[PDB]
């Protein structure tokens, strides 16, 4: 697909055709418009000192 | 003067391509067509017909190819009997569905 | 000019496929295809027992190696069908034995 076609919040369909399942099942991905963006913070946490004696 | 019967045959439920067989049975006269469906659309090629034989009444039997991938997604096949003008249409699916 | 092991295929009614007066009756199709030589012998088998009525078997029409055709014909009762009977096809080819189970089981 194209990268603008999902931006712009297509609905598409996977259909399955297995032998077994007498019902071909209907999947829809599709991406959610009307979201807002926010800046991920990054924390990064040191190991306590409460861990660091088994070695 | 009688109306064929209609009969559709189906594959059986645990597995076998196959064939689908329509029959027309008790009907008179001789001359009589049967012709093959797939979701409402008319089939050109892959249908062929035995020629009519003499169980008076006659027996006339229809095959049709179809694929394993293409019967069990729910399709619909309708058998068409037309005699002395009248259009006879049967519908069949999965059981198992 | 070849020997080719038949190959057996069962036809069965659908949900809907029974009709008439009650009880209604059906009809079962056994057909070996792609066989060789045109000798052939085809047989009903209901739950392990021989039908010995109610069949009717079509002569042996022709369809490079020769090939033939037959058709076989089995009235079955609706309410045999919903005991969960189980119906098998006998195909004798040259001393071999082919059988084919089918059920309305899913």
């Amino acid at each position: 697909i194209c990268e603008d076609d999902w931006n712009s919040g297509e609905r598409f369909t996977c259909t399955v055709t297995h032998t077994d399942l007498p019902s071909p099942l209907k999947q829809t991905i599709s991406r959610p418009k009307g979201v807002a963006l926010h800046r991920p913070d990054v924390y990064l946490l040191p190991p306590a000192r409460e861990q660091l004696n088994l070695r | 003067e009688m109306n064929p019967n209609v009969n559709v045959f189906v594959p059986p439920r645990d597995g076998f391509k196959s064939k689908l067989i329509c029959e027309a049975t008790n009907f008179t006269p001789k001359p009589i067509t049967v012709s093959w469906l797939k979701d409402g659309k008319l089939v050109e090629s892959g249908f062929t017909t035995d020629p009519v034989t003499i169980e008076q009444t006659y027996k006339v039997i229809s095959t049709l190819t179809i694929s394993e991938i293409d019967w069990l997604n729910l399709n619909v096949y309708t058998c068409r009997v037309d005699h002395r003008g009248l259009t006879f249409l049967k519908n069949v699916s999965s059981t198992c569905a």
